[PDB]
DNA sequence: TTTT
């Protein structure tokens, strides 16, 4: 049973360096080429380079030469990759994957990936603002979670009682800070008759806010 | 250098239908030893890429016989005889020799009937205005196809600066898409104007779908 | 045979 255990999520600052690991198990680590793949958020897969643990031979994508550095501690059966001069374009999920020898001659085993986030922003708690209809047997309500860092936040409606008709839109970076929104659609005999509350939790700032949606 | 072109970029099909994705190298990728090292990978969201086909037409162990690959020299193809729900994700062709290079990927999604968006506009919250901010939010829910354009108008004049959009992935139940468009201004700027308009242009409508409000 |  071949496994490639990668290191955890990393939060880094611009210009810094990040050294990530990939522990290989279940096979002769030295006998196979270890490949590294990059995937910027929402983009495709890019090949960075490879290393042959046995003799430490490395090959790089011209683009990542003098940017990424592949090494290995054959003793620890672990491969490492260090990305220096970190910029916003270095934020991505990086995978390590083994290239099989006989039979398949392909990348048969992959790691789970290491998400790296390069930002100079400091932990900032979110501003949760209730979105009520303008002053139709259905009413659409919303909740705006603006200006936080880092991901993630968890947004629920009525503590999770309201699961149907909800659309939580993925967060977006608006100048180093994230913004997220969510909409819930209920019948007109539910609101404002009954109470509808938006719950937001931002772990990194130990924040837990509840926002009741009140009519205008 | 070898360029790998994948077509189509997006591929909507009903479950049960056949699927065929194409991959083209800018030049022959045949190795000197005579073997073509072309592979196909499937990446389900939030998951690592998994090996499907190796050496142009060979199926990796455990891959369903629905999957078959072919092609020669410059043009390669992955055919799926009957699309299952478990086949949805992004497909990448990979060139495993010389300089390993991935293709841009083809996203396999579900085809459904057209659906016009339900637009909802929301004025800035009192809590947000109290802090000198003014975010006008517009939700465009449950539409299909995913192609849509949103134009913001202030007092009739179009506004491009300050807009932030976000799209959800294809709805897991009804296969529709939703998006959020937020227009951020300052309380001052917001108060210097009266009418706010969010209009959408979608194929399910000859005229634009509009939602406006007068802050007075 | 792959990592030329
Ligand atoms: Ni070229």
């Amino acid at each position: 049973e071949v496994q490639l255990q990668q290191s955890g999520t990393v939060l880094a600052r611009p210009g810094a360096s990040v050294k990530m690991s990939c522990k290989a198990s279940g096979y002769s680590f030295t006998s196979f080429w270890m490949h590294w793949v990059k995937q910027r958020p929402g983009q495709g897969l890019e090949w960075i380079g490879t290393i042959y643990p046995g003799n430490s031979d490395t090959s790089y994508n011209q683009k990542f030469k003098g940017k990424a550095k592949l090494t290995a501690v054959t003793s620890a059966s672990t491969a490492y990759m260090e990305v220096s001069s970190l910029t916003n374009e270095d934020s991505a999920v990086y995978y390590c994957t083994r290239r099989s020898g006989y039979k398949y001659y392909a990348l048969d085993y992959w790691g789970q990936g290491t998400s790296v986030t390069v930002s100079s922003a400091k932990t900032t708690a979110p501003s949760v603002y209730p979105l009520a209809p303008v002053c139709g047997s259905s009413v659409t309500l919303g909740c705006l979670v603006k200006g936080y860092f880092p991901e993630p936040v968890t947004l629920t409606w009525n503590s999770g009682s309201l699961s149907s008709g909800v659309h939580t839109f993925p967060a977006v970076l608006q100048s180093d800070l994230y913004t997220l929104s969510s909409s819930v659609t209920v019948t007109s005999s539910t609101w404002p008759s009954q109470s509808i509350t938006c719950n937001v939790a931002h772990p990194a700032s130990s924040t837990k806010v509840d926002k009741k949606i009140e009519p205008r | 250098d070898v360029l790998m072109t994948q077509t189509p970029l997006s591929l909507p099909v009903s479950l049960g239908d056949q699927a065929s994705i194409s991959c083209r190298s800018s030049q022959s990728i045949v190795h000197s030893n005579g073997n073509t090292y072309l592979e196909w990978y499937l990446q389900k969201p939030g998951q690592s890429p998994k090996l499907l086909i190796y050496k142009v037409s060979n199926r990796f162990s455990g891959v369903p016989d629905r999957f078959s690959g072919s092609g020669s020299g410059t043009d390669f193809t992955l055919k799926i005889s009957r699309v299952e729900a478990e086949d949805l994700g992004v497909y990448y062709c990979f060139q495993g020799s010389l300089v390993p290079t991935f293709g841009g990927g083809t996203k396999l999604e579900i085809k459904r009937a057209d659906a016009a968006p339900t637009v909802s506009i929301f004025p800035p919250s009192s809590e947000q205005l109290t802090s000198g901010g003014a975010s006008v939010v517009c939700f465009l829910n449950n539409f299909y196809p995913k192609d849509i354009n949103v134009k913001w108008k202030i007092d009739g004049s179009e506004r491009q600066n300050g807009v932030l959009n976000s799209w959800t992935d294809q709805d897991s139940k009804d296969s529709t898409y939703s998006m959020s468009s937020t227009l951020t201004l300052t309380k001052d700027e917001y108060e210097r104007h009266n009418s706010y308009t969010c209009e959408a242009t979608h194929k399910t409508s000859t005229s634009p779908i509009v939602k406006s409000f007068n802050r007075n």
